[PDB]
C-alpha cells in the first residue's frame, strides 16, 4: 500500500508515534517519505546480504527475521514478511523498539540525511489530525 | 596502533573536521543496517563518544571490523570529527572512523 502524506500521518498519531521518544510527529512521516516514500511493500537488499523491509526500511540483521540473513537477532521478534501489510502496527511496534536502542532516530540514515535538523513539522501541516 | 590524542570527555564540538585517535572500551553496539553505531569510553562514569558507521560514507572494510565488536571490547579508533546539537540522543559529537583497532576482545 501506498500511503497519502496525511493519511501516514494519521495511522502514525493513532499508533502514538507521536512525540515517541521525543520525536514530533512530523519526523516519523519525514522518514518514512525518503525511506520507503509512504510505499509499505518496500524492498531493498544491501551488498552485506541483509534486507530493509516496510514503510521504514527496518533491516534484516538485527531487527526481523527474513530466514536468509546471517547473524540474524530479530530483536524484533516478528518475520520481515509482517512489516510489509497495508496495515502498519508491526512497523510501528518495531520502530518503537529501535528507536530506543539508545541513539534515537539516528538508527535511520535516510532521516539523518534528510530530515533531521529540518522543520519536520512541515510534513504534518494543514492535515486534519 | 596509532597514539590517543584525546579523552571520549575532551572530544568537543570545537574539534568539528579535526583527526582524532580515541582508545577505550565498547561502551554500547548498535545495528540498524545501513548506520551501525559503536560507543566508546576510556573513563567509567565519563563520556562515550559515538563511533558511526555509515554505508556510502564509511570505507566499506570497516563494516567488517565492526560485524567482529562486543561489547568490552579494547579498541583504538582514529575518524573525524562532527559536531551536532546536543539532545537526549546526541552527545553533541560523532566520530567518522578511517580505521578501527581492536587491542583486545572481552
Amino acid at each position: 500500500k501506498v500511503f497519502g502524506r496525511c493519511e501516514l500521518a494519521a495511522a502514525m498519531k493513532r499508533h502514538g508515534l507521536d512525540n515517541y521518544r521525543g520525536y514530533s510527529l512530523g519526523n516519523w512521516v519525514c522518514a518514512a517519505k525518503f525511506e520507503s516514500n509512504f510505499n509499505t511493500q518496500a524492498t531493498n537488499r544491501n551488498t552485506d546480504g541483509s534486507t530493509d523491509y516496510g514503510i521504514l526500511q527496518i533491516n534484516s540483521r538485527w531487527w526481523c527475521n527474513d530466514g536468509r540473513t546471517p547473524g540474524s537477532r530479530n530483536l524484533c521478534n516478528i518475520p520481515c514478511s509482517a512489516l510489509l501489510s497495508s496495515d502498519i502496527t508491526a512497523s510501528v511496534n518495531c520502530a518503537k523498539k529501535i528507536v530506543s536502542d539508545g541513539n534515537g532516530m539516528n538508527a535511520w540514515v535516510a532521516w539523518r540525511n534528510r530530515c533531521k535538523g529540518t522543520d519536520v513539522q512541515a510534513w504534518i501541516r494543514g492535515c486534519r489530525l | 596502533s596509532p597514539k590517543k590524542t584525546h579523552w571520549t570527555a575532551e572530544i568537543t564540538p570545537n574539534l568539528h573536521g579535526s583527526e582524532v585517535v580515541v582508545a577505550g572500551w565498547v561502551a554500547h553496539l548498535g545495528d540498524y543496517g545501513r548506520v551501525k553505531i559503536v560507543k566508546v569510553s576510556d573513563r567509567e562514569g565519563g563520556a562515550a563518544v559515538p563511533v558511526y558507521l555509515e554505508r556510502g560514507k564509511t570505507p566499506d572494510h570497516l563494516f567488517k571490523v565492526f560485524a567482529e565488536l562486543s561489547r568490552e571490547d579494547v579498541v583504538v579508533i582514529k575518524g573525524i570529527v562532527e559536531a551536532t546539537t546536543v539532545t537526549r540522543w546526541d552527545t553533541g559529537v560523532e566520530i567518522f572512523p578511517s580505521e578501527i583497532w581492536i587491542l583486545n576482545k572481552a
